[PDB]
């Protein structure tokens, strides 16, 4: 253990002090490095110069010759220009070209565009774990599908299966599924990226799928992940009629998502934890097992489970004697875990409408009365109960 | 009088602005109606006297730069102008005098005051 | 050690003291040389830098009518869509040059030093390939009789053509395989893949499919012309709703940029040609959305149907998986896979995944009974419901 450090350490050591040792050194020495050495640096900071337009990389071409597509309206089929490496020069990354005759002058840059800040989404939630009370049988199926593998792939790809990937959270909405993916998310420690499954589907044309291949490549890269796809239900449900991509655009953005998950690509370590309404309005082609070993479908919360997520709550907001917690969760039915955050927050709200900081048994009981009816209403089921 | 004409011609001129500043001693500029260009820093400006989306002004085939225009450009800026926020008032509107007090609570009061 | 451990600490900022010299020698950022090969390049590569080599501009080739004034000229089209008449460098012939065949010229001075390839323009195809993949023989059920009816087809003409001409048989064209999501049209398709040991490109048709109508019928053309041309070529096309819809229109919308290139499709397969000898696979969504001329013998010989895999295959896929898998072998896997209701492929597998995972959570060098029917009633109960199947067969 403490012995394989020192092996680490070997290589690393060797590979500083070398690169210091022979730059300076050898031009003094002999003829080595010296004249050559020189000439490299001196060529590409002359032919660089200024202005250097920058291009894209499109493909490299086995003969020292590239395709490199410029911004200046130009594509070029360059030529390499001496004391440059062809094979430094990444698909991922854009290369700097000199503005007067083309050729690859180098990388300084490997630019950055708007799109890549739409995967990546960092959070640091209010909510977090141990903010959750109750439903804690939900979470422990979640973690052996999401956490076990993604920690520890190495039995689990060696014993013969793919790992098992993901988690299908539905059932009556509201439990608390968005708190459950940042909060497990957290503990695992995963890069947590967040796309809503109806901005792939947008007016450009063709822009759809390619979008869904860099949520993908992404995700891969950064390495332990897990992407939460928000309400993904919404492709399915949805014919827009709103976007000029029209029906093609559906078609065609639905069979890459699958593609780029197992597919024949069959990336690893990249976890989807998929937050759906329900997933019998979800889209058919989507939906399959075998990509997503576990589902997970939450009962209707109850009265007991509930009393946990309030004392947090209370906890959070101004302390009184004046906060009844008990009165309220017993009033209403077996019905979610939102509501206990929605008579919280409309609790505050209500507050600043008097002209008081102060947030009493009155604010409540005016706000049990918005928040039961919006979710579901218990007027109506009392006659069929 | 007579520096003047000598001054006068140049190359001519170009007008980007710096997307990006690097550590490089390297400026990012897009010129505005053509593309991205990375230019080594001039004497006048460079890296730790400039921000980024701070229009820059480019003397022609060296895009060297010049002074520093002090205003500052985004596409957003440009945006809020053509659509014109409206001249109307609460008051003028009124009748509504029931409404302006219940969209003020949730529209206005968390973006003034996100604290309380 | 303790000296050793320092160093650990150490090394890092050592490497960004010295990172202006670092990327001058070795590679990026400031100087970009690598010093290996653009070092062994060097004496060629000074050839290039004193022509006007560099630019060396992306082309195509309309015409290479020849007129006077400088005798060797050619009328270029270029990627981006405006003609320029150029000259001859010498260093090739006007022979190398051809009518449509892509070509390399200057823009600071028009004139072609070296033909640029022909036919490579997209890159957005290529983003997808992995040539050879499979997740492991073990999980597809071996061989299945799905299996084994897909290379009698596939496998043997690419092997030995020979056979072929010498019993004097006419070599097959197309296999067209169907069923909903996770019957495993693809997964059957890689493992013939990997057997015959034939080059193989599989593409996604939604890459095929990029910006206006026509471009993605440009790069369908192209890549398929590109393979047939190629000598023992098979080509898996991975799930196509997207080159591979609907025909029709109604004047609120239109299937059109999907159908150009459906149609571009079909029609390079067999060709207007006799046929090749290289194979086309097609994967489809629907069989609901074809048109006759994709199901025409030879550029469709026979139909094979992997959808819900048979009575055979459902116990393969269980007992072949739960060979590779450390599991007890007390339980019978075909009882397993029997309880299963109506099972898509990916629904079989689903159970054993889901009943090594309890096994690999205890961490035992086998399973247990518990594990397996606890997976199993849940498999019979929900994920049947919620398959691809049920919605997708009635419609088909």
């Amino acid at each position: 253990t403490q012995c394989r450090l020192k092996l680490l350490k070997l290589e690393r050591i060797k590979d500083y002090l070398l690169m210091e040792e022979e730059f300076i050194r050898n031009q003094e020495q002999m003829k080595p490095l010296e004249e050559k050495q020189e000439e490299e640096r001196s060529k590409v900071d002359d032919l660089r110069g200024t202005p250097m337009s920058v291009g894209t990389l499109e493909e490299i071409i086995d003969d020292n010759h590239a395709i490199v597509s410029t911004s200046v309206g130009s594509e070029h089929y360059v030529s390499i220009l001496s004391f440059v490496d062809k094979d430094l020069l990444e698909p991922g990354c854009s290369v700097l070209l000199n503005h007067k005759v083309h050729a690859v002058i180098g990388v300084l840059m490997d630019d950055t565009d708007p799109l890549v800040t739409v995967m990546k989404v960092e959070k640091a939630p209010q909510e977090t774990y141990a903010d959750i009370g109750g439903l804690d049988n939900q979470i422990q199926e979640i973690k052996e599908s999401v956490e076990l593998p993604l920690t520890h792939p190495e039995y689990y790809e060696e014993m013969g299966i793919k790992p098992p990937k993901g988690v299908i959270l539905y059932g009556p909405p509201g439990t608390g599924k968005t708190l459950l993916a940042k909060a497990v998310a957290n503990q695992t420690s995963a890069t947590f990226l967040r796309v809503v499954g109806s901005e792939l589907i947008q007016k450009y044309l063709g822009d759809g799928p390619k979008l869904v291949r860099e949520l993908f490549r992404v995700a891969e890269e950064h390495a332990p992940s897990i992407v939460f796809i928000d309400e993904i239900d919404a492709i399915g449900t949805k014919r827009y009629d709103s976007n000029s991509g029209g029906e093609r655009e559906i078609q065609r953005t639905m069979l890459e998502l699958l593609n780029q998950l197992d597919g024949f690509d069959s990336r690893g370590d990249v976890k989807v934890i998929m937050a759906t309404n329900r997933i019998e309005t979800l889209d058919p082609a989507l939906i399959r097992p075998g990509r997503i070993d576990r589902k997970i479908e939450f009962p209707l919360p109850d009265e007991k489970t509930k009393k946990r997520i309030f004392q947090i709550h209370t906890s959070r907001m101004t302390l009184a004697d004046d906060v009844t917690l008990d009165d309220l969760i017993m009033a209403k039915d077996d019905l979610s875990g939102a509501d206990i955050k929605a008579i919280c927050t409309e609790a505050g709200l209500m507050a600043l409408r008097e002209r008081r900081m102060k947030v009493t048994n009155e604010d409540f009981k005016k706000s049990k009365e918005n928040v039961l009816y919006k979710k579901q209403e218990g007027t109506p089921e009392g006659l069929y109960l | 009088l007579r520096e003047e004409l000598q001054l006068l011609q140049e190359q001519g001129s170009y007008v980007g602005e710096v997307v990006r500043a690097m550590d490089k001693k390297k400026v990012l500029v897009k010129v505005h109606p053509e593309g991205k260009f990375v230019v080594d820093v001039d004497k006048n400006i460079d890296i730790n006297d400039v921000t980024p989306n701070c229009r820059v002004a480019l003397r022609n085939d060296s895009y060297t730069l010049h002074k520093i225009l002090p205003n500052k450009v985004d596409p957003l800026v440009s945006l809020m102008m053509v659509e014109k926020v409206p001249d109307s008032t609460y008051e003028m509107i009124g009748g509504l005098d029931k409404q302006i007090k219940e969209i003020k609570e949730v529209i206005e009061l968390p973006v003034k005051h996100p604290e309380l | 050690q303790s000296t050793y451990s320092r160093q650990i600490k150490q090394v890092e900022d050592d490497i960004q003291q010295l990172l202006k010299k670092i990327n001058e020698l070795t590679g990026i950022k400031e100087s970009d040389t690598g010093l290996a090969p653009p070092a062994l390049w060097d004496l060629a590569a000074d050839k290039q830098t004193l022509q006007s080599e560099q630019p060396l501009q992306v082309a195509r080739c309309t015409k290479i009518i020849n007129a006077d004034s400088e005798d060797p000229k050619y009328i270029i089209n270029v990627k981006q869509f405006a003609k320029f008449v150029v000259d001859l460098s010498d260093q090739v012939a006007p022979t190398d040059i051809e009518e449509g065949m892509r070509v390399g010229v200057d823009r600071n001075k028009y004139q072609i030093h070296i033909p640029l390839p022909p036919k490579i323009d997209p890159t957005v195809t290529m983003m997808q390939v992995e040539e050879k993949p499979d997740v492991t023989y073990s999980d597809v059920g071996g061989c299945k009789e799905q299996i084994e009816k897909l290379r009698e087809v596939v496998e043997t003409p690419l092997l030995h053509p020979e056979r072929f001409v010498n019993l004097g048989i006419e070599p097959p064209k197309g296999v067209l395989l169907f069923g909903p999501p996770g019957t495993g049209k693809t997964l059957c398709a890689r493992a013939v893949a990997n057997r015959t040991d034939a080059c193989f490109i599989p593409v996604i048709g939604s890459e095929l499919v990029q910006k206006y109508v026509g471009e993605g019928a440009r790069m369908v053309r192209e890549l398929f012309e590109m393979a047939r041309t190629k000598k023992a070529c098979l080509i898996f096309f991975d799930e196509i709703d997207a080159i591979g819809g609907a025909r029709f229109d109604d004047g609120a919308g239109g299937d059109n940029e999907v159908q150009r290139t459906m149609l571009e499709l079909i029609n390079q397969l067999d060709g207007f040609d006799p046929r090749g000898n290289i194979k086309v696979l097609m994967a489809t969504n629907r069989p609901d959305t074809l048109d006759p001329a994709l199901m025409r013998p030879g550029r469709l010989d026979r139909k094979i149907e992997f959808s819900l895999p048979d009575l055979e295959g459902r116990t393969h896929i269980f007992k072949i998986h739960a060979r590779s898998m450390s599991v007890e072998r007390d339980i019978r896997f075909e009882l397993l896979a029997r309880l299963c209701p109506n099972s898509t492929g990916a629904e079989i597998r689903s159970v054993c995944t889901e009943a090594g995972m309890f096994a690999i959570r205890a961490r035992r060098k086998i399973a247990t009974e518990k594990d397996f029917l606890e997976a199993v009633n849940k498999v019979i109960k929900s994920y049947a419901k919620f398959s691809a199947t049920p919605r997708y067969m009635t419609y088909n």
